[PDB]
């Protein structure tokens, strides 16, 4: 319940900030303010287009790297076990696959930000 | 008295609004070379509270620093509209001033004043970084002698 | 009074201006922020012809230069009377918000207007400013106007865009004049 | 030791003002704590200190005055305050006051 | 009484970083051979304040191309998020304990990755959607490199808890044992506040201002304060993992003193780097990472993994 | 982030400085070159001076060449501490940037001395030099040399062995020699792809062939050989400013003629040709004979040149500025091949680039 | 003459400690720690600020401020309406419209000078034969309106009026370079 | 001089000292002189019930010693 | 040029270079503000004689 009150405490503040932020100073608005920024200029595209990144693969890396991260993150409670070699092997063989999985990348050229 | 609680309330906000001024990282010449002499450690503008920020919607006031072309000038309103309400203008150098050596030009506003309303006017070609220095801390008096909450009270 | 202590001087009557930052379309395209529009008798039984700024203002100054107009009363109108409800309906197809009427009383409009009234700053809206929307406009028979002043008069779905496109979200920012049919123009 | 040395400069500073209410009123009108030989005292009130040891350009200071042909200049200081002869001395085209 | 603790770690933690403006902008002045502000203040102690209040007497200014609801949401969420993960961190007792403190605060530091992403694509502009972008390359690279990091020094650790992070460098810090895993932490925690070198979201020379180029004040000043408010939460992280404050049983304030030392240490540190170091690019910052700290880190693991196996030195559940 | 094409907008500056100098007299078109490259005022100044110098067939005094080329340096080391920090405050650091801009504002005292204003200072003329040196100055210069050394070794340590700025630089903006010379570059891009031109040594012009100093040359092209050409020229800037604060000759200021140089004002109001003199150089100004010239000489940012076209009259007929960052910003888009925004960015730093030269 | 800047001299081979050498300098960021270390010296180095409205910036009397006309000893004006001046002036921001005085002398009726229209050369007053025009040390003249940088003869006398005791002076210092 | 920085260093040393301080002094007040009695797992939460239980007035932290026992 | 030994010994280590030799703050040793008068020396063509225009 405390780190609920904690929680709504810290939500509430954020909301009476820009409320006051939003309710206090005088509005003066029209539609050269109001415009996209666009250094001065108006913009030429709609800032909704494709935008086509370059580091895709690595995004989809990055997905499987963070679900090995989480198939790792037990290991505190893990190395509390009774048998502890088969943990210990186990543990090695799974960093080990990881990181030539990540060498293969590597090799292959696919964190390289292909254009 | 509510006159005197408005009035004291209007220092307040006076003081809070002189004391962070926050210019545009916006210049076009040889001013702005001395504008950013005066961003230089001798007459220290952050040691006023003054730093530069690089979006309009951070900006408070504009110093045009520089020659208001024709070409530029379509580019200096939006960017001044683009500032949230409470925004001055310092022109600085006889460019922006009244177009100073290119008055004569086919390509250049007569003063920057033609395009966006200006609250200090800065001479010189180029104003040393103490005369711009002396402009800013001119705005801060005449933002400080502003009375908005009394002007709304007897309103 | 003025015609008392300065006989010859001369009098503007405009209609409710609209254009730029006015009280009027601004009004009507700020009833957005709540659920429905408020109108009287659903906004029909009343006509109004709204003028542009541009014309009022080059009209006073016309005013100000004309060899006559050294005692006369002017009504500056626009070149078309709407009904309240088609005009609302206009405005909101311009904005492209919604619109859902609402018929609400005259009375409980001017309580509404009183409470929205009360208040230290600019109010919203008021008695006063519901009654103004709720009288009908006279119609200018015998007064001279813009056109013998020398002022076409510009009409509301000409200049209606540049007032009407701040209260646009943005799906439909980028919208032309074609996109909103305009207005029925009544004659009554 | 070079500590103490320079706790007693400050302390000098501090206790060099006049009293607390001079070292106050100095230090939030011009917003430093400095001891400089007395050199000026120009007509209008203004102060105008001066110190060698320091480098070139904080080696010549003015303490403006609080009343100026009727304005209260307690906190408005201005740039133009400064006559034109203690001007020319305070932007360093001569050593001479 | 509880209020009157949540109100005693808040108002401390928001004037604490608005001295760190403060002291942000003094440091890097006295590093630039000028001053900071010293005319608002007596020293320059009413600066953070006057700015403050003139950033929430300016207007908003909604603009017209913008989603509204992300637009209002991610400041808010940013600074809330900023003091949540402020909450279970112990000097040495926190005001709420969580077993799983580690765990929260990964999570927490993704939530803001997530306020700072809605931000960008919620102000519909070109340079805002820029910053979007670098702001999702560089979390997926300090994100699995500051999971390992973590991973390897609570292997080191017991639980996932922080009173047995305080208990564990009851007699010795964890920057002697892992000292190289403490240089890739701070450079990380770098990384997880976007400050200099690898800033990147509000990169001033290549951007504009990133995405806040549409927030004008108000929530601009939000995201400001949720900033530096993860900057001292990172210091303090960091010196509660690594330099660990003494520890006594009969007074804690000698604890407080020493995080509080260290703390700020760690601060100025950040400030020290912002004026010394130029800007990464955003794609060399994934490359450095990618290819220098991640096979390191990896490796680290595993030998954290066989370390207290071969030494017998496996720390205790609780 | 990918740059696909650059296509830079210019003329957001353009004044018409050449149309207003057709409109004006030639000692009235001269602070119109301060304001060309409002970084390097007094080498603009040089170059105008020299061109009408050649035009009018004569020569400024040995003092007044010594001190051209002693302010000539002094702009050369205001123009790459302005190139060098602002080119790092662009790419993240700005530290350095306030430190020589506090030598800056030392340099600049030095001008506000010599002369009336800091920057715009109307100094250098086609009668050699304006007014001569205050009594101080050349000690004080010196005071200033002998410490400047250390201020570029701090910038130095700083950034170019830092891996952060070698990664940010090296292999930034390659231009082969042999595509610079093709796109016109001729100023720094020249050497810093390994070309050995400098004006000041192939067609010296004042007594830069009597003094010596070396021309840094690179070998890869990049933004990094740039910026270790733009501090090696700091350093032999200083050089030849060592060598003119000894080698000043002790003549007269300006060319003892006054059908060109106005008279002292001694003499114009003691003498009757001396007024004559001075009120006709000061209404109608001096008639330059009919020819046309281009006269180039190395600018801190590149080749600067004037082609000067006079019909006889007091006026110039045409005034054609040749500005260095005109080709480099035309070959922008070619050194910014296979590059992202921040490299972008990185090459209009290394470019030498001053809009007001560029749009004129 | 010429030099390389990036160019080496052969090479240093390939040796167990170099290897190790530059190992640490690429593991222990030894550059990295060096630049931190130069911008602590700055940091406890002192800084160069000037306190602005009290400690003013250093001048010389050559410098060009805010214009003003001179008179002699005797109170007249210097100016003799000849004109010059504003024909050397390069952005013509003078106008001198003139005509014989009551007691027949050459004055000015009209001097304006358009300050935001002056470039600040000093050019006016280097042409002047009387020294009549000077650019006195006034900078700190900004304005909050247009119109009041657009200075008439009154306003010109009156600068005069109020500077002499520091343009005389600085005149008396200058006059033998010029 | 460098020594200017030191307002801001402690004024931001005050501010972090305070929270710690705060909580250590508001759990042992609210505890009875006591800390907090954290529980970690269900053993101890058990023990903590049944602390609640033994006291009488509800509040876990009133301990109760050889008092009870004649 | 007023500071102690010990931040004195503390910049000189940490910026790697004496400082104390080549500080960028100037006390004393630039010229006095105040300078004795010049007497600029005339050029040629001041000659009195042999000095027609037309032969220069
Ligand atoms: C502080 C601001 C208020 C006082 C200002 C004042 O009166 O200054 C006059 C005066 C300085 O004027 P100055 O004569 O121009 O400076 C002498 C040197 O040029 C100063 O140059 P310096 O850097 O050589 O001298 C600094 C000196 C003294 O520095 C200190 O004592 C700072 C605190 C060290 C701990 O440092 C040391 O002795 C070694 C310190 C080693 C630390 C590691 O004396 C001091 O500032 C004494 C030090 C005061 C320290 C106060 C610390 C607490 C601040 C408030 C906390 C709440
Ligand atoms: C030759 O060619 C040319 C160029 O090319 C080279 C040009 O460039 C060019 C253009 C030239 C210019 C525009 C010149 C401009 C100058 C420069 C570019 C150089 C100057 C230097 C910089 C811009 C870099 C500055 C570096 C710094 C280190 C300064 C630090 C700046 C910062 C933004 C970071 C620090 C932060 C701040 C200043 C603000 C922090 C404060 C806040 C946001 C406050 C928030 C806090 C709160 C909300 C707290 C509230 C909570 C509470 C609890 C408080 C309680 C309150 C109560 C009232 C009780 C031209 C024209 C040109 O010709
Ligand atoms: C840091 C944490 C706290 C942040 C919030 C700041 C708290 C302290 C605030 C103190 C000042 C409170 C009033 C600020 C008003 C700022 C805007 C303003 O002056 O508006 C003028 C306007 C004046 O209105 P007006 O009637 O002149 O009309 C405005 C339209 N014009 C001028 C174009 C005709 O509004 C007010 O005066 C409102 C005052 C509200 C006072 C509330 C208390
Ligand atoms: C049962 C109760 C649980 C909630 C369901 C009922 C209420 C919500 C219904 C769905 C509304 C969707 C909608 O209107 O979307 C339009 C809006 C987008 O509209 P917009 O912002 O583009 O346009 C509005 C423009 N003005 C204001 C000018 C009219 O989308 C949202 O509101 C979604 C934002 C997230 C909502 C949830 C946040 C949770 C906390 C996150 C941290
Ligand atoms: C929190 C505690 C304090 C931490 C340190 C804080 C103070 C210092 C801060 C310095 C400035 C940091 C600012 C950001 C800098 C960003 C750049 C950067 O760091 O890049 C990383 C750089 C990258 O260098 P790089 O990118 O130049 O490398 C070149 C690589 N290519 C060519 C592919 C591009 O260094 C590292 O990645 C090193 C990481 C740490 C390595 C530690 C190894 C320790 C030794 C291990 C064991 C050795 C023995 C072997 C077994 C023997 C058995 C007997
Ligand atoms: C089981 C295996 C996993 C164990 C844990 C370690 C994880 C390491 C993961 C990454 C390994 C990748 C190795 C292959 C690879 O991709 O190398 C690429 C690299 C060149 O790539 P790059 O540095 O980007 O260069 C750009 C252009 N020069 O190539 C190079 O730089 C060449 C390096 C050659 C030497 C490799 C190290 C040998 C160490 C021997 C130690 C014996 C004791
Ligand atoms: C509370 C209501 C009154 C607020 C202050 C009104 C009076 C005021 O502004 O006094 C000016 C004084 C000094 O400020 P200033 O005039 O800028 O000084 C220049 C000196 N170089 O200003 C000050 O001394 C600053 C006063 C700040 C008051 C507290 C603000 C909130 C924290
Ligand atoms: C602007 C909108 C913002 C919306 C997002 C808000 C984000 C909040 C901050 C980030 C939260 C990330 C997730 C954290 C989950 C809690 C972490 C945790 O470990 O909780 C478990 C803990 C007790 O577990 P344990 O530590 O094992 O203790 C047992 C013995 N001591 O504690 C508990 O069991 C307590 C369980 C509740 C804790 C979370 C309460 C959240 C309340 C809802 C907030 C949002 C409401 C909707 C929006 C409102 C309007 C804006
Ligand atoms: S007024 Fe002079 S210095 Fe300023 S921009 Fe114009 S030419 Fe440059
Ligand atoms: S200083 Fe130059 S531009 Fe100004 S009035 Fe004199 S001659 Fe004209
Ligand atoms: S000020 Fe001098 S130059 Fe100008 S008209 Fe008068 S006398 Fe002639």
């Amino acid at each position: 319940m405390n780190l609920y009150t904690v929680i709504f405490i810290n939500i509430l503040l954020s909301l009476t900030l820009i409320l006051v932020a939003f309710w206090l100073p005088q509005m003066n608005l029209y539609s050269e303010k109001a415009n996209p920024y666009e250094c001065g200029f108006d913009p030429t595209s709609s800032a909704r287009l494709p935008f086509s990144m370059k580091f895709f693969l690595v995004a989809i890396t990055f997905l499987l790297f963070d679900l090995e991260i989480a198939l790792l993150l037990p290991l505190p409670w893990a190395i509390q076990t009774i048998k502890t070699s088969t943990m210990m092997i186990m543990a090695f063989i799974l960093v080990t696959i990881l990181s030539l999985g990540l060498a293969y990348e590597w090799t292959q050229k696919g964190l390289e930000w292909t254009e | 008295r509510a006159e005197y609680v408005v009035t004291k309330l209007d220092d307040l906000i006076n003081w809070a609004r002189r004391s962070s001024l926050w210019p545009m990282t916006f210049g076009l010449a040889c001013c702005a070379v001395e504008m950013m002499h005066m961003a230089a450690p001798r007459y220290d503008m952050d040691r006023f509270g003054v730093v530069f920020r690089a979006s309009p919607r951070q900006a408070d006031v504009m110093i045009v620093a520089g020659t208001l072309t024709n070409k530029m000038a379509p580019a200096l309103r939006k960017v001044y509209d683009q500032m949230p309400e409470p925004r001055y203008v310092v022109s600085m150098g006889s460019c922006a001033n009244g177009g100073g050596y290119y008055h004569y030009s086919y390509s250049v506003v007569r003063g920057c004043d033609r395009i966006v309303p200006v609250d200090i006017y800065v001479p010189g070609c180029p104003p040393t970084a103490e005369a711009l220095l002396y402009g800013i801390l001119q705005l801060q008096r005449k933002i400080k002698r502003e009375q908005k909450l009394k002007i709304w009270y007897r309103r | 009074e003025v015609r008392s202590v300065f006989p010859e001087a001369i009098i503007i009557r405009p209609s409710d201006i609209f254009g730029r930052e006015d009280r009027f379309l601004n009004h009507f395209a700020n009833y957005r922020w709540f659920l429905a529009v408020p109108l009287v008798s659903l906004g029909f039984k009343t006509v109004k012809q709204p003028v542009y700024v541009a014309d009022v203002s080059k009209g006073i100054v016309n005013a100000t230069k004309d060899p006559d107009a050294v005692g006369k009363t002017f009504a500056f109108t626009g070149p078309n009377r709407y009904l309240l409800f088609h005009l609302v309906k206009y405005i909101f197809g311009m904005t492209h918000r919604t619109f859902i009427p609402y018929p609400l009383p005259l009375f409980v409009y001017s309580w509404i207007g009183k409470l929205f009234g009360l208040s230290p700053f600019e109010p919203w809206t008021t008695k006063d400013k519901v009654e103004r929307i709720h009288i009908s406009d006279v119609m200018p028979t015998d007064l001279p106007g813009l056109e013998d002043l020398g002022v076409q008069p510009t009409p509301l779905e000409l200049k209606s865009i540049e007032v009407l496109r701040r209260h646009r979200t943005y799906r439909w920012l980028s919208s032309e004049i074609e996109e909103t049919k305009p207005a029925k123009t009544v004659n009554y | 030791m070079e500590l103490v040395e320079v706790l007693k400069r400050g302390v000098q500073q501090v206790t060099g003002h006049g009293g607390l209410r001079g070292l106050l009123r100095v230090f939030f009108r011009a917003n430093d704590i400095r001891i400089g030989t007395l050199v000026g005292e120009d007509k209008y009130g203004n102060k105008y200190y001066e110190d060698n040891k320091q480098f070139f350009g904080r080696h010549r200071w003015v303490i403006y005055t609080t009343e100026m042909n009727g304005k209260n200049t307690f906190w408005d200081v201005d740039g133009s305050m400064v006559p034109p002869e203690w001007h020319r001395w305070l932007h360093c085209m001569t050593d001479d006051p | 009484m509880f209020f009157i603790n949540i109100l005693t770690l808040l108002v401390p933690i928001l004037i604490a970083m608005a001295f760190l403006t403060l002291v942000e902008r003094k440091i890097l002045g006295y590093m630039q051979l000028r001053k900071g502000p010293n005319i608002v203040g007596p020293y320059g102690i009413l600066q953070p304040f006057a700015d403050a209040m003139k950033l929430f007497m300016k207007e908003p200014m909604r603009p017209l191309t913008t989603s509204m609801s992300l637009f209002i949401i991610a400041p808010t969420l940013s600074l809330t998020l900023a003091l949540s993960l402020w909450v279970p961190l112990p000097m040495p007792h926190p005001l709420i304990n969580l077993n799983l403190g580690i765990l929260f605060i990964l999570a927490t530091s993704s939530l803001s990755v997530y306020s700072i992403l809605w931000s960008g694509w919620a102000s519909n502009s070109k340079y805002s959607l820029f910053g979007a972008l670098r702001a999702v390359a560089q979390t997926i690279s300090y994100e699995v490199t500051m999971a390992i990091i973590l991973l390897s020094v609570l292997l080191m650790n017991g639980s996932y808890s922080l009173q047995t992070l305080i208990t564990t460098q009851e007699h010795m810090w964890l920057l002697l044992p892992a000292w190289p895993m403490a240089m890739m932490w701070f450079i990380s925690t770098l990384a997880e506040t976007n400050r200099a070198p690898f800033d990147l979201t509000e990169g001033e020379s290549e951007l504009v201002s990133g995405f806040n180029v549409e927030y004008a004040a108000g929530p601009f000043a939000l995201f400001f304060m949720a900033e530096y408010t993860n900057i001292i939460l990172m210091n303090a992280l960091t010196t509660i993992i690594f330099l660990g404050p003494l520890y006594y049983i009969n007074l804690p304030e000698l604890y407080s003193t020493n995080f509080m030392m260290e703390a700020l240490l760690l601060s100025s540190t950040f400030l020290w780097i912002r004026a010394s170091y130029p800007r990464f690019r955003y794609d060399q910052l994934m490359h450095l990472l990618w290819k220098n700290f991640l096979p390191l880190t990896l490796a680290l693991c595993m030998w954290h993994i066989s370390l207290p196996i071969f030494t017998a030195g496996v720390p205790p559940y609780m | 982030e990918m740059v696909r094409k650059c296509d830079p907008h210019i003329g957001l500056l353009h004044r018409g400085t050449e149309k207003l100098i057709e409109y004006k007299t030639y000692l009235q078109a001269l602070p119109y070159f301060d304001r060309l490259d409002y970084v390097s005022m007094m080498c603009n100044e040089q170059a105008y001076s020299i061109a009408v110098e050649k035009l009018l067939n004569i020569q400024p005094p040995p003092r007044a060449q010594w001190i051209r080329v002693l302010f000539g340096e002094i702009t050369r080391i205001l123009n790459h501490i302005m190139a060098v920090t602002t080119h790092a405050l662009d790419i993240g650091a700005m530290t350095p940037f306030f430190w020589m801009f506090e030598e800056r504002e030392k340099m600049f005292e030095f001008y506000e001395r010599v002369s009336g204003a800091r920057m715009h200072a109307a100094y250098i003329r086609p009668g050699g030099v304006h007014q001569d040196l205050p009594l101080g100055l050349l000690d004080d210069i010196y005071e200033f040399s002998k410490n400047f050394s250390l201020r570029i070794d701090e910038v130095e340590e700083m950034l170019t062995n830092n891996r952060i700025w070698r990664n940010r630089t090296v292999d930034i903006g390659v231009v082969t020699a042999e595509d610079a010379l093709n796109y016109g570059f001729s100023g720094v891009m020249l050497r810093g792809s390994g070309i050995q031109w400098d004006l000041r040594k192939t067609q010296p012009y004042d007594v830069y062939d009597q003094v010596e100093f070396d021309v840094p040359i690179g070998s890869r092209g990049d933004c990094y050989d740039r910026y270790l050409c733009r501090v090696e020229e700091m350093r032999q800037s200083l050089r030849i400013i060592e060598q003119c604060l000894n080698k000043m000759p002790p003549g007269e200021i300006k060319v003892d003629d006054a059908k060109v140089s106005p008279p002292k004002r001694a003499e114009m109001k003691t003498s009757m040709e001396s007024l004559i003199h001075h009120f006709k150089l000061y209404t109608e100004g001096y008639q330059v004979p009919p020819g046309a010239t281009y006269t180039a000489i190395e600018a801190p940012k590149g080749e600067f040149g004037v082609y000067l076209v006079s019909d006889g009259s007091s006026r110039p007929y045409r005034c054609k500025i040749k500005a260095p960052g005109f080709a480099h910003l035309a070959g922008l888009d070619k050194m910014s091949k296979g590059h992202m925004l921040a490299d972008v960015v990185a090459i209009i730093g290394t470019q030498d680039i001053v809009f007001g030269e560029i749009d004129r | 003459t010429y030099k390389y800047v990036n160019k080496k001299e052969q090479e240093s081979e390939v040796d167990m400690k170099s290897a190790t050498d530059n190992a640490a300098r690429i593991l222990m960021w030894t550059e990295l720690i060096r630049g931190l270390g130069m911008t602590l010296s700055y940091l406890f180095r002192e800084p160069a600020t000037i306190n602005y409205p009290f400690e003013k910036g250093p001048l010389s009397p050559r410098f060009r401020g805010e214009h003003a006309l001179r008179r002699y000893p005797s109170g007249e004006e210097r100016c003799i309406a000849c004109k010059l001046c504003e024909a050397i002036c390069p952005a013509q921001a003078i106008t001198i419209e003139a005509e014989p005085r009551a007691d027949g002398s050459r004055r000015t009726t009209r001097y304006d000078i358009d300050m935001t229209k002056c470039i600040y050369c000093g050019f006016c007053q280097e042409a002047c034969p009387v020294d009549a025009i000077v650019e006195g040390p006034n900078f700190e003249f900004s304005t909050e309106t247009h119109e009041e940088l657009l200075y008439n003869k009154e306003k010109l006398l009156n600068n005069g009026d109020k500077w002499e005791a520091e343009i005389a002076a600085n005149i008396q210092a200058d006059y033998l370079y010029r | 001089m460098w020594f200017e920085i030191l307002p801001g260093l402690a004024i931001m040393g005050v501010c972090l000292v305070i929270p710690g301080v705060s909580t250590a002094y508001i759990h042992k007040f609210t505890n009875g002189g006591k800390e907090k009695r954290v529980a970690r797992v269900q053993y101890q939460w058990y023990l903590m019930e049944r602390d609640r239980r033994i006291s009488g007035v509800n509040r876990y932290y009133v301990s109760k010693g050889l008092e009870n026992i004649d | 040029a007023s500071a102690t030994r010990v931040i004195q010994k503390l910049r000189n280590w940490a910026s790697g270079q004496d400082l104390q030799a080549k500080l960028q703050l100037r006390y004393q040793e630039i010229a006095k503000r105040t300078q004795p008068p010049p007497k600029l020396p005339v050029g040629p063509s001041h000659k009195l004689s042999n000095n027609y225009y037309c032969t220069r």
